[PDB]
RNA sequence: GGAGUAUGGUCGCAAGGCUGAAAAAUUGACGGAAGGGCACCACCAGGGGUGGAGCCUGCGCGCGCGCUACACUGACAGAGCCAGCGAGUACUCCCUUGGCCGAGAGGCCCGGGUAAACUCUGUCGUGCUGAGGAAUCCCUAGUAAGCGCAAGUCAUCAGCUUGCGUUGAUUACGUCCCUGCCCUUUGUACACACCGCCCGUCGCUACUACCGAU
């Protein structure tokens, strides 16, 4: 997916589906964004045709990647060639041989290729205290900042 | 309906699972340690 | 054990970078960075909570001696635009009385 | 639901509280406010009630009667 | 006054932590008495615990009354149980709709010494301080989604629990026309709890049970035509409240009158309504691994 | 303790002593004869004298300020004044302690928090 | 009126619940219904089996009340959803069936 | 080796079909008439929805719960004046024509689609430029309505939900006469005081005698 707007614990998600029909198949389900946040797809969202509402642990950031772990069943094929080597027989070629044969690249995705990253040394904001609390709180712990 | 059925299936499966394996582990430990302590008493006799 | 593992067996994996259709929106918070953001948020919210216990269990008639020797926070009511509930102090300088000021002036 | 409702009202037994008598402790028996060796153990308990009245007065009138 | 409630709050917490320590000790204490009773050997450490023996000879008998079920354990509740007819009020969220205010009306009529209030534009901690200023014993905020109820907050004063619980599968009175339904029979009903077996289960049972006037203990079985029934499967507290008529001693005829709730309770905060400095006594834990499957209650 | 454990009047005296002390202010529990046995304390009575309870309730800072303060009389207790710094304070009264009708200690408080209103 | 009072009255009109009658009274009754009437009774007096608008009709047309059963709808929908979706989930990947033309 | 504490294996019993789905009771059963208390599921006074048009969640084309339109309650222009919730290295309305620099993956640049309210002053003068029936349901002091600004609390809620501040009224605030509901006619502490054995149909228990078969 991709997050659209991020309130504290719940969150909208943008570019994952097209239709709230598909989401209403996907009700109540499980959604595990990269960082480590298990969470629940609750309910389709109305006006943008494709957006939907989840609830997660803490806010996913705006820079996240919301995923949905699906397991899709598959079916091998049914082709079969006996090798009639005492008669002569056609082999289906190798795929490297195929791309060598008719000059078509071995595909890749630059998003997919591993890279190293250059993170910054992550620091933080200072604590903030609301001014309500700042004017209420008892003496011996009253903040002093000139 | 998918939700209530699938998750009921998970529950029944896990119960049968841990039951089956605690059965096999207990039987196997009992037999192997049984004859093991027997070998212990036998070698300790000499 | 620890020699029951092959070399390519211990060859472990390498993180997946931010996709380059996106990178103008920030680095990709994988697991460790999430843990860091968590623990910071956690110790800050527990500090906030303990302060809330104190501010709901103040007593209005405390008495100290600081209250004889500091300003008070007060409120917007008496302080103005410029009020957080900080209790100020000095910055360091005081009313420096006249005779020494004359001395300063002569030197300058 | 309906049958268990039926079941409990049939063999009517209720988990709900009853009105306890308001001062069960000093008045466990509860006669109306109206017209009407073990001996060594008894002597001991009488002496205990003695010491109790003593300490009662001493404590409460030590703390100026807010109790 | 607010002083003395707050000081009693923190006092009650202090006695609770003391109860934790002394309970861990008394686990070693209880092992002695029955061992004296049966003459069977014990662990020689617990035997050679000196302070245990001295304090034992001083304090057997409270454990004896515990075994007897005589005594009333410390909690939020068991101070004044069968004395005060517990006053209960109800008020919804900030701006109620019609069906919501009717259902709050109905649930005022379901709990029998309930008074209803309408909330208007009025501030949540001042509602709490005002109920505390009238010496209540309950408060119940009930929220709405779109002309249907959502979430009941069975909070119990002076400093006990707030069970905030979503409701599901609710349908009201005021859909069924006034000819078919009748005006409610306001009597002090009975209360029947079906299936609660964990200590958390009986904790929730306690905070429900003290929302009801103390039935007079003489002929509790026979009198009273009104019963209320809480029952749980898959943690789901579900209530049906029935006025019965009893045509025989082999057949009783019910009449569904009070509404239909099935509430799932998602928090018991051991701290009263607004107090966001909460002691989370339990919650519905989604989102963990096997907390979907396994069962509290 | 000497009494046999099955005695109803013994349990009644147990609950008696523990309730009266727990509402007195010495003790901490309401369950343990052991706690009566070696918890009850002349320092606990000392801890319930009215100097130290205004210290813990955070009127003054320490028991010097508290005790001198009470000598010159600034602490009402509900309605009365206080002269005699051993007015024992039960748990019920440890809320209604407060400062007197108009004293300069009250005005220290209010001059600091800027609610000083001479009326 | 109350649900209690109306139902007591109705079951008295049926006569199921009243005072203890006499032998000659039972003789008179044998000298001179109840099942389907009690069906109607339980139907009327457990009315949160179903859902009803409190208004009546917005317009009264004359040309010659239950508008639904939620419990029955949940029941039958459960039956259909079982008999199709469960057997699909159990034969997710099952190849081979009987084709029968007749 | 002793003591417990478990885990599952082993054995005995429970594990033999006069069968074939649909009371107890001296206290028990149901009523009625007098006497009080109560109630916005009652009267009396008033208000305000929904129900008209449309949008639309939810519940079973129907339905209510919300939201929006509807003209003097006018517009437009200036001037003047006050709030509460509010702070996680955190929040973005899309998707696209061109061009830039990028042997390629992109980034740029340009286009296309710290309230509401109130008060004051003037400029105009009703103009497809019409405030929801029967029905029903709610409501008595910061209660009703109107207004906004915020937060988005695991559960439910963005088609919204929840907070909190602002402006703040009429009309009752009596009464058990309607409809009711509860409970008195037992028991439950004694004074000076007052009252003065409700009623029904039966049941059940003891006794009396009867009737007639065998």
């Amino acid at each position: 997916g991709t997050p659209w707007k991020i309130f504290k614990n719940t969150a909208f998600i943008k570019d994952m589906f097209n239709s709230s029909l598909e989401i209403a198949k996907f009700e109540g389900a499980a959604i595990r964004t990269v960082s480590g946040i298990r969470g629940q797809i609750k309910r389709a969202l109305s006006k943008p045709e494709g957006y939907f509402r989840a609830t997660f642990e803490d806010k996913i950031l705006l820079s996240d990647i919301v995923i949905l772990k699906a397991w899709y069943p598959v079916k091998p094929k049914q082709f079969y060639n006996p090798a009639t080597n005492l008669i002569g027989w056609q082999s289906m070629r190798l795929t490297g041989e195929i791309r060598r044969a008719e000059n078509i690249p071995t595909p890749q995705n630059p998003n997919s290729t591993y890279r190293k990253i250059e993170r910054p040394e992550r620091h933080f904001n200072p604590l903030r205290v609301p001014k309500n609390l700042a004017a209420e709180l008892p003496f011996k712990s009253q903040i002093v900042q000139t | 309906f998918i939700r209530r059925e699938q998750l009921r299936i998970k529950k029944e499966k896990d119960e049968a699972y841990e039951k089956k394996f605690k059965r096999i582990i207990a039987e196997i430990q009992n037999e192997e340690g049984r004859a093991a302590n027997e070998y212990a008493r036998e070698k300790a006799a000499r | 054990m620890s020699s029951l593992r092959h070399a390519i067996q211990r060859r472990a994996h390498k993180e997946r970078a931010q996709p380059l259709e996106r990178q103008r929106l920030g680095i990709l918070e994988k697991k460790k960075d999430y843990r860091l953001r968590a623990r910071d948020y956690k110790k800050k919210q527990a500090v906030l909570k303990s302060l809330r216990q104190k501010a709901a269990e103040r007593n209005e008639d405390e008495f100290y001696f600081g209250m004889m020797s500091r300003k008070g926070p007060g409120s917007a009511l008496t302080r103005g635009k410029g009020f957080t509930g900080t209790v100020d102090g000095d910055r360091g300088n005081k009313a420096l009385s006249v005779e020494t000021v004359r001395l300063l002036k002569t030197q300058d | 639901i309906e049958e268990l409702i039926k079941r409990r009202i049939l063999a009517g037994e209720f988990d709900e509280v009853l009105r306890r008598r308001p001062d069960m402790f000093g008045n466990p028996h509860g006669v109306r406010r109206g017209l009407v060796a073990d001996e060594k153990l008894r002597r001991d308990e009488e002496e205990i009630k003695r010491m109790w009245k003593e300490i009662s007065a001493k404590l409460d009138a030590l703390s100026s009667w807010h109790y | 006054m607010l002083r003395k409630q707050a000081r009693q709050r923190r006092d009650y917490l202090y006695r609770r932590a003391l109860l934790l320590r002394d309970a861990e000790i008394a686990e070693k204490r209880a092992k002695l008495r029955a061992a004296l009773a049966s003459g069977k050997p014990l662990d020689p450490k617990i035997a050679n615990d000196k302070e245990l023996r001295k304090d034992f000879d001083y304090d057997v008998s409270r454990d004896i009354a515990k075994e007897q079920g005589e005594i009333d354990i410390d909690d939020e509740y068991s101070e004044l149980s069968g004395i005060v007819d517990p006053r209960v009020l109800v008020t919804t969220s900030r701006d109620p709709s019609s069906r919501l205010m009717a259902f709050s009306k109905e649930i005022r009529l379901m709990f029998p010494t309930a008074i209803r209030l309408n909330r208007g534009n009025l501030i949540l901690p001042d509602l709490v301080m005002s109920a505390q200023r009238e010496r209540l014993s309950d408060i119940i905020l009930l929220h709405e989604h779109r002309g249907t109820p959502t979430a009941i907050t069975i909070s119990h004063f002076p400093h006990g629990p707030t069970l905030m619980a979503s409701l599901h599968n609710v349908v009201l009175r005021a859909d069924i026309p006034k000819s078919i339904k009748g005006t409610v029979s306001e009597s002090y009903p009975h209360l029947i709890f079906e299936g609660f077996r964990t200590p958390l289960g009986q904790r929730v049972v306690k905070i429900l049970k003290h929302l009801f006037p103390p039935r007079d203990p003489t002929n509790n079985a026979k009198s009273g035509n009104r019963v209320i029934t809480f029952v749980n499967q898959d943690d789901c507290i579900e209530v049906r409240h029935h006025v019965y008529v009893r045509t025989n001693y082999n057949s009783v005829e019910l009449s569904e009158v009070g509404p239909r709730f099935t509430m799932r309770p998602f928090s018991i905060t051991m701290g009263t309504l607004e107090n966001k400095d909460a002691d989370v006594e339990w919650h519905l834990s989604q989102y963990t691994r096997t907390g979907r499957k396994k069962n509290y209650f | 303790s000497l009494l046999p454990p099955d005695n109803e009047v013994r349990r009644k005296h147990e609950t008696l002593l523990l309730d009266k002390l727990y509402d007195m202010g010495i003790l901490s529990t309401k369950a343990k004869l052991s706690a009566v046995e070696h918890n009850v304390t002349v320092s606990a009575f000392a801890r319930r004298r009215l100097p130290v309870v205004m210290t813990r309730l955070r009127m003054a800072e320490t028991v010097q300020a508290a005790t001198k303060l009470i000598e010159q009389g600034h602490v009402r207790v509900g309605v009365e004044e206080v002269r005699d710094p051993a007015f024992l304070v039960t748990r019920n009264m440890e809320d209604f302690v407060t400062w007197t009708v108009g004293s300069k200690i009250k005005q220290n408080i209010m001059k600091y928090r800027d609610k000083l209103d001479d009326f | 009126g109350s649900q209690l009072k109306r139902l007591k009255a109705s079951l008295r009109e049926q006569g199921l619940i009243g005072p203890q009658k006499s032998k000659k009274q039972k003789r008179q009754n044998a000298n001179d219904q109840k099942a389907e009437a009690l069906k109607s009774i339980r139907e009327q007096f457990n009315p949160f089996q179903f859902k009803t608008n409190a208004r009546g009709p917005k317009f009264e047309v004359t040309t010659n009340v239950i508008k639904g059963r939620p419990e029955l709808s949940r029941a039958r929908s459960e039956e259909k959803r079982r008999q199709t979706i469960l057997v699909e989930m159990q034969r997710r990947n099952k190849v081979g069936g009987i084709i029968d033309r007749r």
